[PDB]
C-alpha cells in the first residue's frame, strides 16, 4: 500500500522560501502509472493544486504559482519536493502531497489515489515558542491546557493513544500575545478516577517538544 | 449486374459519414476511449469528395510530460474539417505513449476531403467512415442546389 509523508519546516519567514519534501513508502516513485503533485489548503478555504511532476522530471504547475513553485523529484531517495519562492502571508496553508494515478490508451485519465498527512505551514517573521502544559484536575471531566505556543499545530494524545472515546481536543485560539492556546479534555467515569491513571501526550513538532503531563485529582 | 451506368470519372463520389450520425457517444471523454497509440504501423490516407456536417469535432494536443507532442506532424494536404457544430479543445498527457494514434474501431479520422489512419497534431477532425457511390452531374446538382 502506498503511503506519503510530508516533512517541512512548519514556519517560514516572509519574502523567504518554503521547502517541503514528500517521501513515498510502500512503492517506488519511479512508476509509469503515477504523477506526484502538491495541493495546498488555506485556512477555511478550498483545495488549490500547486503542481505535479513525473518521475522522469516532467514538471507541471498552476498558472498563478508557476512563477514561484518549482517541484523536483529524487529517484535515489524516493521522494519529491516543492519549493515556493518569495513566500507571502497569503501562502499560509496546509500543504498536502498526493499520488496521482494515471492510466490511458490515448491519454492518461487521472485521479489522486493516495494523499499525504498535511503540513501546517505558517508564514510569519515571529520566532518559535514551545508550549507549557497545565493539568485540568477534576462522570467527571479532566484535561490538559497547552498554553502559549507558536506556531501551529499541536497534537495531544491520551494514555499513549489507548484512551480515545469521549476525547475532545479543542481547536487552538490565538491570544492577544500572538501565541496559540489549546485545550484537550476527556470524560471518564468517576469510579475509575482513583484506580486508572491518566496522562496527556502533548507534542509540538515545530519546537520539537514532547510533554507527558500526569493529571491527578485535588 | 448491368444495373446502373457510370458516365464520367467525376461522377463517382466518396461520402464520409460521421460516427455522430451512427448515434455513438459524442462526449470527448468517451470519444478518447476509442483511440490508442501503437508503434510499428504506417499511417495511410484516402481522399474523398463529400462529407457530413459533424455534430462534435476535436482539436486535441497530447503531450509528453516534458512537453513533446506525441501526435504526428500533419502533411500539407491535411486541413481542418469543414463543418462542425461544436469543437472540443483538449490538451492531454501520456508519458508511456509510443508510436502513433490509431482508431480502435477501425474508423477514420476525417479531415477536409481526407480520411486518415492517424490523428494529426493541431488539426480538427471527426470520427467517421467513407462510402463509394455514383451520382451523375444532374443528380448531384439537385441535392446541393
Ligand atoms: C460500425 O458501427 C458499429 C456500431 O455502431 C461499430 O461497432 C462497435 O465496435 C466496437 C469494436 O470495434 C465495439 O467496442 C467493443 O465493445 C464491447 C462491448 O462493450 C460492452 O460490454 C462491456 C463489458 O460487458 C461493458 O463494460 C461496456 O460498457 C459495453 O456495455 C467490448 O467488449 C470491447 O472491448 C474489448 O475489446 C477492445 C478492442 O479494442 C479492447 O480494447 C478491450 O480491452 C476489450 O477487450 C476485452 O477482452 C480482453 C481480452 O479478452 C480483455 O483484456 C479486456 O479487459 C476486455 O475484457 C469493445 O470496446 C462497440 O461496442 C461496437 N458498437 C456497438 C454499438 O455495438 C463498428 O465498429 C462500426 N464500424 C466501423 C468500421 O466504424
Ligand atoms: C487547434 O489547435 C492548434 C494548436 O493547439 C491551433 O494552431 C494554432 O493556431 C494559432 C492561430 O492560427 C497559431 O498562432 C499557433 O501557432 C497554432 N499552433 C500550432 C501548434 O499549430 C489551431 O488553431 C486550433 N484549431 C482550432 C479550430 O481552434
Ligand atoms: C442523370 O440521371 C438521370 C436519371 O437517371 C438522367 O435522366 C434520364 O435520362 C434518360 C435518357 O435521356 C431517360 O430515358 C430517363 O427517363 C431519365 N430519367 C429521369 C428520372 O429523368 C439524366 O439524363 C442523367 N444526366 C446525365 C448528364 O447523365
Amino acid at each position: 500500500q502506498l503511503q506519503l509523508q510530508e516533512s517541512g519546516p512548519g514556519l517560514v519567514k516572509p519574502s523567504e522560501t518554503l521547502s517541503l519534501t514528500c517521501t513515498v513508502s510502500g512503492g517506488s516513485i519511479s512508476s509509469s502509472s503515477y504523477y506526484w503533485g502538491w495541493i495546498r489548503q488555506p485556512p477555511g478555504k478550498g483545495l488549490e493544486w500547486i503542481g505535479s511532476v513525473y518521475y522522469s522530471g516532467g514538471a507541471s504547475y498552476n498558472p498563478s504559482l508557476k512563477s514561484r513553485a518549482t517541484i523536483s523529484v529524487d529517484t535515489s531517495k524516493n521522494q519529491f519536493s516543492l519549493n515556493l519562492d518569495s513566500v507571502s502571508a497569503a501562502d499560509t496553508a496546509i500543504y498536502y502531497c498526493a499520488s496521482i494515478y494515471g492510466s490511458g490508451t490515448f491519454y492518461y485519465y487521472f485521479y489522486m489515489d493516495v494523499w499525504g498527512k498535511g503540513s501546517t505551514v505558517t508564514v510569519s517573521s515571529a520566532s518559535t515558542k514551545g508550549p507549557s502544559v497545565f493539568p485540568l484536575a477534576p462522570t467527571a471531566a479532566l484535561g490538559c491546557l497547552v498554553k502559549d505556543y507558536f506556531p501551529e499545530p499541536v497534537t495531544v494524545s491520551w494514555n499513549s493513544g489507548a484512551l480515545t472515546s469521549g476525547v475532545h481536543t479543542f481547536p487552538a485560539v490565538l491570544q492577544s500575545s500572538g501565541l496559540y492556546s489549546l485545550s484537550s479534555v476527556v470524560t471518564v467515569p468517576s469510579s475509575s478516577l482513583g484506580t486508572q491513571t491518566y496522562i496527556c501526550n502533548v507534542n509540538h513538532k515545530p519546537s520539537n517538544t514532547k510533554v507527558d503531563k500526569k493529571v491527578e485529582p485535588k | 449486374v448491368c444495373s446502373g451506368t457510370l458516365q464520367k470519372t467525376e461522377d463517382v463520389h466518396l461520402m464520409g459519414f460521421t460516427l455522430s450520425g451512427q448515434k455513438v457517444a459524442d462526449s470527448p471523454l468517451e470519444a478518447s476511449k476509442r483511440w490508442a497509440f501503437r508503434t510499428g504501423v504506417p499511417p495511410k490516407n484516402v481522399e474523398y469528395t463529400e462529407g457530413e456536417e459533424a455534430k462534435t469535432c476535436y482539436n486535441i494536443s497530447v503531450t509528453d510530460p516534458s512537453g513533446k507532442s506525441l501526435l504526428l506532424d500533419p502533411p500539407s494536404n491535411i486541413r481542418d474539417y469543414p463543418k462542425c457544430k461544436t469543437v472540443h479543445h483538449i490538451q492531454g498527457q501520456n508519458p508511456h505513449a509510443q508510436g502513433i494514434a490509431l482508431h480502435l474501431w477501425g474508423a477514420f479520422f476525417l479531415y477536409d476531403r481526407v480520411a486518415s489512419t492517424t490523428m494529426y497534431r493541431g488539426k480538427v477532425f471527426t470520427e467517421g467512415n467513407i462510402a463509394a457511390m455514383i451520382v451523375n452531374k444532374t443528380v448531384h446538382r439537385m441535392i446541393f442546389s
